[PDB]
């Protein structure tokens, strides 16, 4: 799913 | 903290794979497990990741469609079935925890045609120091071990790394340097051992 | 859709190196990167996680940080432990995917250089009796670790026969290599030579064996 993949961009985001 | 994974594999071309991860110990829930391969002489490259906790799953468009990630009932125990293997997916395989923090020993994949053969072992005869060996020859697959007089003699010993022939069989030397008195005064044998083919020879080698 | 690394950095004992990461906006830009160090025969070390947090027992001379779509290794009083591959890795949101970069290899500068050993072994009286011969070539404590091996049968090279090793790195942080000759035992016994030819940095070795 699109929402797995905002999960794993959330957890692996660094600003 | 650590992962713990499945051992070695030999695979002909078209053939697939199953290959395991285990964490050590326990843990709370799950972040995610990588697989990542590294094929002899080249780079990293990310096979994909899997949530222990939901099975949800991704794979890079490179990898889609040869690859199933699966997991249990565990929070920790992830698989990696990789199938229609080629001589290119020869490589050592890696899990990692969600991070890459943390990363599993390695498994090798061996992706060749050929069978499981025990070596032939033959002396490397000497004629104030003298070098003396064995040549291991034409077996399948890695690795072969050699130790010296039953791990008591272990300096001047050195093992080369195998080459591998045109045939798909291993071959390498090992060879020890000595005082060339001693070649009167001791006994140098080689021990041998291929697990793959359940094969030890012990070689004594004598001076010429 | 890759990430770039310098191919190699180099420095003498003590000094700083940094190595370079290169990505884009949808990668290095927006996610943790990771560094990791390989050296062929060993799995690959994490030095870095979460883009400057180091795992536990990890020397503090190294170090990472990120610039825009750059991220960078920092190694400082450089041993030679150091030597070996780096890679960088960070997640793609474009491509939802974990990239690696190509890996940058460092080198101690100072190290000194060393002629290769050679050791010419004939055929064994047992495998000339089982009706196969090999020669053995065995090449040991050179550096830098690159050679060249030629084979002759008396004068003329032998261009039909011959495996050979790349490389490979000793205790001492010398190389190694090998090189097999195979021959019938026919034609080991016509010859009255056969010889083994190490090239390393343009000068050459040679060892000789003979049927007699």
């Amino acid at each position: 799913g699109i929402d797995f993949q905002d999960e794993l961009d959330e957890f692996f985001k660094n600003v | 903290v650590q992962l713990v994974q499945s051992g070695t594999e030999i695979k002909q071309p078209g053939a697939s794979v199953k290959l395991s991860c285990k964490a050590s110990g326990y843990t709370f829930s799950s972040d995610y497990i990588h697989w990542v391969r590294q094929a002899p002489g080249q780079g990293l490259e990310w096979i994909g990741l899997i949530s222990p906790q939901s099975g949800n799953k991704v794979y890079p468009q490179s990898f889609q469609g040869r690859v199933i990630m699966t997991t249990d009932t565990s929070t920790s125990t992830a698989f990696l079935d990789l199938h229609s293997l080629r001589s290119e997916d020869t490589a050592v395989y890696y899990c990692t925890r969600g991070r890459l923090d943390v990363w599993g020993p390695g498994v090798l994949v061996t992706v060749s045609s050929a069978s499981t053969k025990g070596p032939s072992v033959f002396p490397l005869a000497p004629s104030g120091t003298a070098a003396l060996g064995c040549l291991v020859k034409d077996y399948f697959p890695e690795p072969v071990t050699v130790s010296w007089n039953s791990g008591a003699l272990t300096s001047g010993v050195h093992t080369f790394p195998a080459v591998l022939q045109s045939s798909g069989l291993y071959s390498l030397s090992s060879v020890v340097t000595v005082p060339s008195s001693s070649l009167g005064t001791q006994t140098y044998i080689c021990n041998v051992n291929h697990k793959p083919s359940n094969t030890k020879v012990d070689k004594r080698v004598e001076p010429k | 859709s890759v990430l770039t690394q310098p191919p190699s950095v180099s420095a003498a004992p003590g000094q700083k190196v940094t190595i370079s990461c290169s990505g884009s906006s949808s990668n290095i830009a927006r996610s943790y990167v990771s560094w990791h160090h390989h050296v062929p025969g060993t799995a690959p070390k994490v030095l870095i996680y979460g883009t400057n947090n180091r795992p536990s027992g990890v020397s503090d001379r190294f170090s990472g940080s990120k610039s825009g779509t750059s991220a960078f290794l920092a190694i400082t009083g450089l041993q030679t432990g150091d030597e070996g591959d780096y890679y960088c890795g960070t997640w793609d949101t474009s491509l939802s995917a974990v990239l690696f970069g190509g890996g940058t290899r460092l080198t101690v500068l100072g190290q000194p250089k060393a002629a290769p050993s050679v050791t010419l072994f004939p055929p064994s009286s047992e495998e000339l009796q089982a009706n196969k011969a090999t020669l053995v070539c065995l090449i040991s404590d050179f550096y830098p670790g690159a050679v060249t091996v030629a084979w002759k049968a008396d004068s003329s090279p032998v261009k039909a026969g011959v495996e050979t090793t790349t490389p490979s790195k000793q205790s001492n942080n010398k190389y190694a290599a090998s090189s097999y000759l195979s021959l019938t035992p026919e034609q080991w016994k016509s010859h009255r030579s056969y010889s083994c030819q190490v090239t390393h940095e343009g000068s050459t070795v040679e060892k000789t064996v003979a049927p007699t």
